[PDB]
RNA sequence: AAUAAAAUAUUACUUUGGAUAGUUUAGUUUCCUGGGCGAUGAAGAACGCAAUGAAUUGCGAUAAGUGAUAGGAACAAUAAAAUGUGAAUAUCCAAAAUUUGAAUGCUUGAAAGUAUACUAAGGUAUAUAUGAUAUUCAAUAUCCA
RNA sequence: CUGUUGCUUAUAGACGAUGGCAUCAGAAAUCGGUGUUGUAAGCUUUAGAGUUUCUUAAUCAAUACUCUCGGGUAUUGAAUG
RNA sequence: GGGAACGGGCUUGAUUGGAACGGCGGGGAAAGAAGACCCUGUUGAGCUUGACUCUAAUUUAUCAUGUGAUUUCACUCAUUUCGUUAAAUGUUAAAAAAACAUUAAAGAAACAGGCGAUUGAAAGAGAUAGACGGGGAGUUUGGCUGG
RNA sequence: UGAAACUGUCCUUAGUGCAGAUCUUGGUGGUAGUAGCAAAUACUAAGAAGAGGAAAAAAACAUCUUAGAACUGAAGAGGAGAAAGGUUCCUAAACAACAUUACUUGGAUUAGGGUGAAUCGAUCCUAAAUUACAGAUGGAAAUCCUUAAGAAAAGGAUUGAAAGGGAAUAAGAUUAAUAGUUCUUAAUCAAGAGAAAUGGUAACAUAUCAUGAACUUUAAAAUGGAGUGUGAAAAUCUACGGAAGAGUUCUCUUUUCUUCUUAACAAAAGUAAAUUCCACUGAAAUGAAUCAAUCAGAGAAGUGGAAUUUAUUGGCUUUGUAAGAAAUUCAAUGAAUUGUGGUAUUUUUGCAGUCUUCAUAAAAAUUAAAGGGAAUCUUUUGCUCGUACUAAUAACCGCAACAGGUCUCCAAGAAGCAAAAUCUUUAGUUAAAUAGAAUAACGCAGGUAAGGGAAGUCGGCAACAUAGCUCUGUAAGUUAGCAAGAAAGAGUAGCUCUGGUGAUUAUCGAAUCAGAACUUUAAAGGUUAGGGGAAUCCGACUGUUUAAUAAAAACAUAGCAUUCUGAUAAAUCUAAAAGGUUCAUUACAGAAUGUGAUUUCUGCCCAGUGCUCUG
RNA sequence: GAUUCACGCAGUGUUAACGUGCAAAUUACUUGUCAUAUUUGAGUAUAGGGGCGAAAGACUCAUCGAACUAUCUAGUAGCUGG
């Protein structure tokens, strides 16, 4: 669970998670919260392991 | 004093005519010269009500003489009229029911409707239900024929003006009395909204000139002028009789 | 006795909002989007249902099989095989009729 | 029924913010705005208003790129 | 009501921004008059007029 | 006839309230100098950016600020970092300058959007009227072959 | 001495007041008297029109017979103990 | 009793113990409201009308130069009113049938300086002048007075 | 007391002296611990947390759990939406203020968290209507025009609906809160990428099949209401055969109660109702048919076929989905089952014809087919925005947690004609401007009454009284339809029986009607539930009206009658206008008026004032 | 455009309650009505000597025999109060 910039869309978002952390990307779905933020779901493939990615990210 | 609802009309705002599911607009085709100097042919495809007027309309479809295709009409039905029937409009049509022909072709005698007061305007005269127009004379001097108007008054047109030879269908329509203030309701689904008429003088003076003080009454005389201006002009205008007659 | 509840946003009884009430699993009862019903074909001439062709909405007839969309016939899926014999006779015997009136009977 | 009763169906907005001055004065009918007057181009002021003029006119905003050229 | 514009939705969200009152260590400035955020409202207290 | 609970009267102290006295980084009037906006996008509106900010202030995706030039040791509510190899501070300077707005490709309600051309995304141009030039045309409008 | 207080106090009463008793105080049931209503629940009278079911035993059956002048209530503003 | 002619205060008398609870509706000429009935303002407003002065709309006469024989005629050339896909104008050559009709084989006539009718120098708009004009505008409706 | 400015004299200057102005602004008294904190049936006991039930009963105690007792009664005080609200949603800490007592409670304070879509909507289309360039008008701002005026737009510009039209998603599970949006499983749609067919007599039929350009046409999207009959599903009720669990059990009860389920999308064992066509044959002694009708020699009934509709494929049972889910039990994650019907009611949903209109009850986007003959299974993607919560006796509008107002969807049992009053089930709640004691007067709400019975009073005002169903019976008057439920009289309960109304060849099933014994407290009346008659006046009737003192004899109404107008007109808006309304019109029409159904009759007067004249 | 009941709606009577109210027009019973001249949501049109009105001078944001709002304006007062 990401938190981006509102004037980007899914596809842009979907390359954006796919370049910065090297991971592929099957499904994102977004929310725009009140503040202004848009909240994204990305889900990754499931070869790859989300846990892995979180702790190098810095999340564990 | 207020505006008068009379005044209140030519404004156009809730007195609008109601035209939303009405036909269209019934008038004769175009003249052209397949209509001048020979006959065109249109099939009656079917007859359906027009909301707002007494008299049936009938869907008649042309062939289109100059270029492939249709070309579809709406006429007014004559009495007599059916679907599948073959109409002629010319200057060589025939002398039947439902053709249209100039009013310079037609005899003494004949009764016609639908007529054009000048040549390709496509319908003026004679256009109610159960209406219609005869031909009085014909002057092949200045090609001008005479004809009477339902109103019994006599007027004086082109020969080459159209004209549908019969009288206008939904005869009769008139002379059903209304019985109840719901029917009358329903007659103006497709009309202005005139309806309800509350009498001048049950009114107050400021909305009408015959809003009356202790006793229900005018207090003037109700024959005026023409040259009356708009909101005091009420009742008869330039009336040049009143009362019953014997 | 299983009281049901709108599943979409629509809380009026339009012709668009139908809705069936099915049961499911437990005595449970969901709710289903029915459709509309819709007219079929008409000849046009004389203005009869045709016979042969389903009556569905326009766009569906794209879905449908392009066999079973039309009546293998003269003006088929246009008009009924009443409407197609007149037209058969008009063609044949007014050409009969003048092919003997006129150019030197 | 002239009173109380009659508020239970104000539920349907009248005046909706207007784009260029920002308030709740755009007339959704009328489709112009009585505030600043809308698509109009000219911006509405009237002398009887002095109050309005003192409110929104030059020298009530940011005046980002004229408090430079002034002062140059 | 449950459906509303995009800009319409960004200003309601930052009416419930400016809902907030002053931070405390704001308070402990030296000369702070600004104790409490006067253009503070409730839904129940006050409509916001949009 | 009788007591002083209540009631009334004066003084002192306390209380509710904020008059009076002292005071002013606020106003009013007159005068002096200018009277320096905008299609190179104005004034106005909206949204956003401080390590901890809701307003206000300053600013615009280079964000309570960048570079350059003067300036010389600070800031502070609490931590951090950077700092005479240059901290605050200042400027008719330079780079940058979100959505709108005369608003101007088209649409715009609180509408999310969208067409073409040039240099997938990004960035420019395309409103109306109009002066000059180039260019392609229309009218047997005047002649003429 | 007087007042408060207690008897969820009375012959009194809006509240005060007023009247009675306060350890032989008071209250409580229970018991008997005195009243009100009308014969409780259980089993018996084939009470009993009839239909079933054996076959001429049963079953079901408004209502009605004995136990029954029954049962229930009765100061709460009743009266003994 | 007198007084502004119906006192809680004044004068003369009747009479008075301080604090009050529950009621009630005689009084406080009780509260609510610069009387709304009446009158006075050289104060207004709605409405009406041959009240006075005007005005929109209506109407009539003159002016505003189309051509050829003030009026009477003929034309179109401004102009009025219409119709279409401005789709054969003008002059020469030559009701038996609710069906189809197109993208041509090897043709489908020319010219006018008018798209087609309609009106026509009349009408309409302008200026001046007379009439009409509560549809409308402004204003007025003296004083004395046993109210 | 107070802690940094101030004073006296002379001239000068003035925003220079307050008890009033219903004076302005601010603060504060008596009233006064007074009036009040009384609509919405209701709370009690044990325990827990908490400073917060103590005590000479200080008779009351907020919150949570359990038990008892209850209310909304399913057109709800239930479960969900549109507008409006805007973070009120969830959790934790905390209770200074607020919710007419109090609060550990809160829609209140503080701090975090929460709204996931190729399939739901906006986005797309047009309706009433709305706005631009050029043009027309105007002193002016600006107005007109919306395809007419245009070298503009094959054809006509912009906007306009979260209830109109519209490509495509369902079940189960999950969160403290989102879910046709997430997870699992299972699909669907769109845009891509990898001389040209048979069969049937015919109606017509073939896992894409089986070429089909310009141009034209047709159909669909797409069209009122009523009432009757009927197919199907669901809910309720019921018969048969059980499985599992629960309640009652000193009096009985083979008893009472609960569960026994299944999606989108597709398949085709078996088999329906209704309508329309096709082939054979030719109807009279006329038949066929419905509840009603209605149909036939431009052709009936009969036999045999074809097509369409019936909430996705193809309507119902069935099947894949799919039992692996879910529900009910058992054990300490693992095991058990999940038949068949009905000649019953309601709702929904289609269908079939009938009636009704001086009413005839939208358009576009988009799609298909025809006439024509020009030419020669796999896989990829599916963008922007809304999505939390209330939707109301506490989240909306009324100054408020206001007995007022505000558009909808789903809808159990009893009883009855009834979606009526009354009671209960699933769900919700016991708090919704504070309680305790006593049981005075005067009140508000609901009642009863001896004898009389309107004698009260402006007036039967208020209350009383009749009341359902069945049979008999019913007057004058009348527009011949009515009056009429006229008026008036009789019957009605419980138990035990009898007979009538059908389907299939004895069984099966429906409430309805009639009748007979016996008994009693002699029976519609717990709730619901017409007082009746004889006249007079006005309005003919159904209808509308002074929001907040007048609901009426007032207004409207159909009927009657009058006036003008040939459409370049009549009325009439605008300052003007190739401007605007009736008018998408044409005398059976448009416009302007008086009287007010039907019957009967509308008398005499043209001097005056209007109006008119061909003078 | 028949008679009635029901969900709803209105406002005939009590000239009941309340009348510093639940409410700047509400409550209870009673009454009338309860689908075609019907009820109702949203969109849209009509604006101040104007609009709309089955006509009460009724309605046009608690404002109507001429709305609200700002300017002329500190309108004028032979009248009232200080």
């Amino acid at each position: 669970v990401f938190l981006c910039e509102q004037k980007a869309n899914k596809t842009m978002i979907k390359k954006a998670v796919e370049k910065r952390y090297g991971v592929k990307v099957i499904k994102v779905n977004t929310l725009v919260r009140l503040d202004g933020l848009k909240k994204a779901f990305v889900r990754l493939a499931p070869d790859v392991e989300a846990m892995e990615v979180a702790t190098k990210i810095g999340l564990f | 004093g207020r505006r008068t609802l009379s005044q209140r009309k030519g404004r156009g705002s809730i007195f609008k005519s109601r035209s939303h599911h009405k036909l269209g607009v019934a008038q004769h085709r175009a003249i052209d010269f397949f209509e001048r100097h020979s006959t065109v042919r249109g099939l009656v495809k079917s007859i359906e009500h027009d909301p707002g007027r007494g008299a049936p309309l009938a869907r008649v479809v042309f062939r289109n003489p100059r270029q492939y295709g249709l070309d579809k009409e709406l006429f007014i039905c004559a009495e007599g009229l059916y679907s599948g029937q073959y109409i002629y409009c010319g200057s060589k049509a025939s002398l039947h029911i439902g053709n249209v022909l100039p009013i310079g072709q037609c005899p003494e005698g004949t009764v016609v409707c639908n007529v054009e007061s000048k040549p390709g305007d496509r319908g003026i005269i004679a256009r109610a239900s159960g209406n219609y127009a005869t031909v009085i004379s014909h002057n092949a001097d200045n090609e001008t024929t005479r004809i009477r108007l339902p109103s019994g008054a006599k007027k004086t047109l082109k020969s080459n003006c159209r004209a549908m030879v019969g009288i206008i269908a939904g005869g009769g329509r008139t002379e059903k009395p209304i019985l109840k203030a719901g029917v009358a309701y329903r007659m103006y689904k497709a009309k202005r909204t005139t309806w309800p008429r509350v009498r001048g003088v049950a009114m107050n003076p400021v909305d009408h000139p015959h809003g009356g003080g202790n006793h229900q009454h005018v207090g003037h005389p109700t024959t005026l002028k023409r040259s009356s201006p708009p909101g005091q002009k009420a009742g008869k205008v330039a009336a040049r009789r009143t009362g019953l007659i014997r | 006795a299983v009281r049901v509840t709108y599943v979409r946003k629509h809380s009026y009884n339009t012709k668009s909002n139908g809705i069936r009430i099915v049961k499911t699993a437990g005595g449970n009862m969901t709710v289903q989007h029915r459709q509309k019903i819709s007219n079929g074909v008409r000849c046009g001439d004389c203005g009869c249902v045709l016979a042969g062709i389903r009556h569905i909405r326009p766009h569906q007839y794209g879905w449908l099989g392009k066999s079973k969309r039309t009546v293998t016939r003269a003006y088929g899926g246009v008009k009924c095989h009443k409407c197609v014999q007149k037209k058969i006779l008009r063609a044949f015997l007014i050409n009969e009729h003048n092919l003997i009136k006129l150019a030197a009977a | 029924t002239k009173g109380t009763s009659c508020r239970g169906t104000r539920h349907n907005k009248t005046h909706i913010l207007c784009k260029r001055c920002g308030k709740r004065s755009w007339h959704l009918q009328k489709q112009r705005c009585a505030s600043c007057g809308y698509p109009d181009a000219k911006m509405r002021q009237y002398a009887w208003g002095y109050k309005a003029l003192r409110r929104r006119t030059q020298g009530t905003g940011r005046m980002r790129h004229l408090k430079i050229a002034l002062k140059r | 009501t449950g459906h509303k514009g995009f800009s319409y939705k960004l200003k309601l969200g930052k009416k419930i921004h400016q809902n907030r009152g002053v931070p405390q260590w704001f308070r402990m400035k030296t000369g702070n008059t600004i104790n409490y955020n006067f253009k503070r409202r409730h839904w129940n207290r006050r409509k916001m007029g949009m």
